[PDB]
């Protein structure tokens, strides 16, 4: 019984729910909903050189 | 093209009585941001050039008696005389500068019944 | 066997649903995954990334590049007005088609701050000094400089430095705005007044252009995914 | 600071004006890495002899102008060792830095955005029909959009607001670019890494990037003022390798 | 004061479009001015304006094409273009001029054209 | 929490000789202020987050890719069966939802829904049992039916899904099936090494086949069987943005369009929506 108790998604102001993987390929799987990491310093930020916002930009 | 119509054609109203010039829109001549009215009233005689009487349909161009009166507001618009002069026969025009193209109102006649 | 009971919701196909389901190719062996430059992990990652907005989207200048930029004179321009626009990231033809209001469109609430860069495309020897100003709702937009000083504005100063950031701040009486924008989750108006003038040496051309960036801040969100009323077909494409 | 000097094998650019160097999407150029190859034979790594700065033939820039588009690394076909690596080669692999450079006045105004758009896919002046090789990319020159419609069969739709893919042009700023104001500018440097969803492809059936320079703001000068300003391109070749050494394409 | 004299008569045969003027008693900064064209069998109509201190002109739709404005920085003087001149085009055009943002401050004498042949 | 949005730091009035105001988008470089650099502004705690913005979010929902059609009783045998090449470019909303980004790769859930009705015509069957179809995927290479009654149908190594009528739609799921490191949505290149033959993404489309047909052999009436094929992308990754489409679609195999305005128009540059009247802003 490998059944993993995560976190629910509530409103930030009984909150756990269950699972178990029922099939040999991962690709059975639910989704991976909760993965919320992001990065956009290379969209915005894609300088060969730091850039600081007081000072002047050149 | 706005048309700044009146009514009656005429009324021939006798010298030294009251008479209520009216002008209506089809579309609403009040800016809603300075509160003006954008309404003219000029007099026009033939054989002259027409003369302002009444600018911001509500106030009286400088050099004018106090005989005319402007009033009313929105769409329709009143021009109130409470003495008339046998020499202001005249057709009055409410000329409107809301917007494009500048349109003259109908006029009204003064015909003779004293 | 083991006695159950079937609750409504059964025998149904909800489109976004997280349920499990056999694999149709079992042991399969996945290519191994490579390090690919440029990942994203959050749609708020290009909604945070400056777009050119089309201010000057007037009948002619949509089928054209007249369309991004914002010209500037240098008489006595002291009674114009440069632009004005209402703030509707959305619901709007100046920002609905940007990198911003593109992904704003497939959501139907959002919620921050906005950041407007101005760039001053003239000479190097062409000088100014404009008013960025921004009115939140409740009174009529502003007719002149006095009007739209007593809002939440920038004085820009054209030097060595060529963009200016206004920054949009967040001014509502709700958590969340529309994306199709109402008359109760206005949001006010943007607008540009000449602060001094252009003035230009002998030799520079007197008449310059601007051009508008529009991005999102640190603090901005959206919500409630839904179609985006952009793209339509009529039949099937083949 | 404005001055930047960029070594690359036997050529030094030299630059008292610029803005910056934008990387890609944050990452350098590198060799492929054992964990991540396909192809089995030892690849050849011609540092020096490949990975230098080729000038590509220099434009101008009129008053009526409206962009122009370069695709790579079909653009360098016929340029050094890079070219002849190129023909006798079946994979190649390798990012790049691009210097565009236009110097105009303190007199002179204008903007220009500098982009490298990855797998630029164009269409067809004529729907219903599909584009030729020739169509694309001739050589080193500029393809040249156009302020209206093309009415072509064969060629692609080169209307200026549309940049070719069908897309807003102003948004083209998602992808790795920088703006020259000459106000502010004269140059732009972009160093764009291998971009691909395979270790290694074939550098002649493949545009890995296409280098589009757009005016937003017209060049507008006096007529006391020098009326000829070119923009020049300049690209080299970085951490560039190949595999498959069999005898030459094209002949 | 500021009196816009305008231009004499001018009747002529059809086709034969006369360049209407008028002359000014103030800045021409900041200010328009505009024709409007009077005939008693037609009421009153208007043509175009030119507002001088910003550099821009409009016209009538009926009137589209038909006319042109211009003016002279240097002159103190503005005239009509006018195009297929008609026998119908028989009226007393007039001169106003515009102190504020809108309204007609003065009025011209009033030009009369007679198209005989 | 993750991943909560930040917080506007409380500011007051300053003067100073660094100005953030100011910067320079020359370089390619989009600024990162925010609005407490430009003004005064109060210490607000931001309990907002970005999950619903996410890519998982954000393409984890079920959309139409195909809508096929069948004839069950016979007829030009063709009628018999529905076949079709795997696109993700027949439907524009998906097909514009993938085209945001250069490459993806991902697990896939298919949900097939088949819709039956009864034709018209004389000889109609006034009593039937219920319907089974068949969905048999056939991978780049194997044999393709060409037929309702054909040997090829026996499925021997290819997947198949046996499906009867009043049950819930047919389910499965799949894993990351491409040749590539990713799924390819865009392609600036060509087939062959002598730059001809076909352009665009149409060449590594290389995914296989999907036929359709009736188990039942029926012999009393004709019934018309209609199969949607919904796709819901899970596990996603994905690389390289790009600005979305402008121009209307035209082909599935190409880029193709027609030129078509930025945006919308509107009445002037100084346009607020108001009626707008003439002075000083409007002329
Ligand atoms: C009854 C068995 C049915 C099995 C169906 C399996 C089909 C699997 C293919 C779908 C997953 C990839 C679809 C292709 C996606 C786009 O075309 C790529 N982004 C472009 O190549």
């Amino acid at each position: 019984m490998g059944a993993q108790v995560s976190t629910q998604k509530t409103g930030a102001h009984t909150i756990h729910y269950t699972n178990i993987n029922y099939y040999k390929d991962a690709a059975s799987n639910s989704a991976n909903r909760q993965d919320f990491t992001q990065d956009p310093s290379k969209f915005t930020e894609p300088m060969k050189d730091v850039m600081i916002k007081s000072l002047p930009a050149l | 093209y706005i048309e700044a119509s009146q009514s009656p054609s005429s009324l021939a109203v006798s010298v030294g009585e009251k008479v209520t010039m009216s002008c209506k829109s089809s579309q609403s001549l009040l800016y809603s941001s300075n509160q003006k009215n954008y309404l003219a009233w000029f007099q026009q005689k033939p054989g002259q050039s027409p003369k302002l009487l009444i600018y911001w349909a509500s106030t009286r161009e400088s050099g004018v008696p106090d005989r005319f009166t402007g009033s009313g507001s929105g769409t329709d618009f009143t021009l109130t005389i409470s003495s008339v002069k046998a020499e202001d026969l005249a057709v009055y025009y409410c000329q409107q500068y809301y917007s494009y193209p500048y349109t003259f109102g109908g006029g009204t006649k003064l015909k003779i019944k004293r | 066997g083991l006695p159950t009971m079937l609750t409504p919701g059964s025998n149904q196909f909800l489109t976004s649903d997280d349920f499990q389901s056999p694999s149709a190719m079992p042991q399969f062996d996945v290519t191994p995954e490579m390090k690919i430059p440029g990942e994203v992990h959050n749609l708020m990652e290009i909604a945070e990334v400056d777009s050119v907005v089309p201010v000057n989207n007037t009948k002619e200048n949509i089928n054209s590049m007249e369309a991004y930029r914002i010209p500037v004179t240098g008489g006595d321009q002291l009674h114009t007005q440069v632009f004005g626009f209402q703030m509707q990231p959305g619901l709007n033809s100046v920002f609905k088609r940007t990198l911003l209001g593109e992904i704003l469109n497939y959501y139907a609430h959002w919620s921050g701050s906005v950041k407007l860069t101005f760039v001053f495309c003239g000479s190097a020897m062409a000088t100014g000094k404009f008013l960025l100003a921004y009115s939140p709702p409740g009174a009529s937009p502003p007719q002149n400089r006095k009007q739209a000083m007593l809002g939440t504005h920038v004085i820009w100063d054209v030097g060595l430095q060529s963009s200016c950031v206004l920054c949009i701040p967040w001014i509502s009486q709700t958590h969340y705005r529309l994306v199709q924008q109402d008359e109760y989750t206005s949001a006010g108006y943007v607008t540009c007044w000449y602060q001094t003038g252009l003035i230009v040496p002998p030799g520079a051309p007197p008449s310059c252009t601007i051009l508008c960036f529009a991005s999102a801040c640190n603090d901005f969100s959206v919500r409630m995914l839904r179609d985006t009323p952009f793209i339509e077909q009529t039949q099937l494409l083949q | 600071d404005r001055v930047r000097s960029i070594t690359l094998g036997n050529s030094t650019i030299t630059t008292q004006e610029c803005a910056n160097v934008v990387v890609g999407y944050g990452v350098w150029p590198s060799y492929l890495q054992d964990n991540e190859a396909t192809a089995e034979d030892q690849p050849t790594q011609p540092d020096v002899a490949t990975c230098r700065f080729y000038t590509l033939d220099s434009i101008q820039w009129q008053k009526e102008s409206d962009g122009w588009w370069w695709k790579f690394p079909e653009a360098l076909k016929n340029m050094g060792l890079f070219g002849q690596n190129m023909e006798y080669h079946y994979l190649g692999r390798s990012g790049y830095t691009i210097h565009v450079q236009c110097n105009a006045s303190k007199f002179h105004q204008g903007c220009l955005l500098v982009v490298c758009v990855p797998e630029a896919e164009m269409g067809c002046s004529d729907v219903e029909r599909e584009v030729v090789a020739a169509s694309l990319s001739s050589e080193d020159t500029a393809k040249s959009f156009s302020r209206t419609e093309s009415n072509g069969q064969h060629t692609v739709q080169t209307v200026v607001y549309n940049a070719g893919m069908g897309v807003g042009v102003g948004n083209l700023t998602i992808f790795p670019h920088q703006w020259i104001n000459l106000r502010t500018n004269n140059s732009a440097t972009i160093v764009m890494p291998y971009i691909n969803s395979v270790p290694m492809d074939n550098m002649f059936r493949h545009y890995n990037f296409t280098l589009m320079i757009i005016p937003f703001a017209k060049l507008e000068y006096t007529e006391q003022a020098s009326n000829y300003v070119p923009i020049t391109v300049t690209v080299a070749p970085m951490c560039a390798e190949y595999n498959g050494l069999r005898l030459a394409s094209h002949q | 004061e500021v009196q816009l004299q305008q231009s004499g008569p001018e009747l002529a045969r059809p086709w034969a479009s006369v360049k209407i003027s008028c002359q000014a008693f103030y800045t021409f900064s900041n200010y328009g001015m505009q024709w409007v064209k009077q005939s008693p069998g037609q009421g009153l109509e208007w043509i175009g304006p030119f507002y001088p201190g910003n550099a821009d002109t409009s016209y009538n739709q009926k009137f589209k094409g038909k006319a042109t404005l211009t003016a002279d920085k240097s002159s103190s003087t503005a005239y009509m273009q006018f195009s297929s001149l008609t026998s119908e085009d028989s009226a007393v055009y007039y001169c106003a001029r515009v102190v504020a943002t809108t309204d007609f401050d003065y009025w011209g004498q009033g030009t009369t054209v007679t198209v005989s042949s | 929490a993750v991943a909560r949005v930040a917080d506007t730091m409380p500011t007051g009035p300053r003067n100073t000789e660094s100005v953030p105001a100011l910067t320079a988008v020359e370089t390619g470089h989009t600024s990162q202020v925010v609005p407490g650099d430009t003004m005064q502004t109060r210490h607000v705690k931001n309990y907002h987050s970005r999950t619903e913005s996410s890519i998982e979010n954000f393409l984890c929902r079920a959309a139409c890719v195909y809508i096929a059609t069948y004839k069950s009783a016979g007829g030009t045998p063709t009628e018999r069966y529905a076949s079709w090449r795997i696109n993700t470019r027949q439907m524009v909303q998906l097909r514009r939802k993938f085209e945001l980004f250069t490459y993806l790769r991902f697990d896939m859930e298919i949900t097939f829904v088949i819709t039956s009705t009864q034709d018209p015509g004389t000889q109609l069957a006034q009593d039937m049992p219920v319907l089974t179809h068949q969905i048999m995927y056939i991978p780049p290479g194997g044999p393709v039916p060409n037929s309702a009654t054909d040997f090829a149908w026996q499925s021997s190594t290819n997947p198949s899904i046996f499906w009867t009528e009043g049950c819930a739609p047919a389910r499965m799921s799949v894993p990351f099936i491409s040749i590539g490191n990713a799924y390819s949505n865009f392609y600036d290149g060509w087939s062959h090494f002598t730059q001809e033959g076909v352009y665009g993404f149409n060449s590594l489309n290389n995914m296989g086949h999907i036929y359709v047909r009736h188990v039942n052999e029926q012999s009393l009436g004709v019934s018309t069987s209609t199969l949607r094929v919904y796709f819901k992308p899970k596990h996603v990754r994905a690389w390289v943005p790009r600005p979305p489409r402008l121009s209307p679609y035209v082909k599935s195999s190409n880029v193709n369009f027609k030129p078509t305005a930025v945006t919308t128009e509107r009445k002037d540059i100084n346009d607020v929506g108001t009626l707008r009247p003439v002075g000083y802003t409007n002329h």
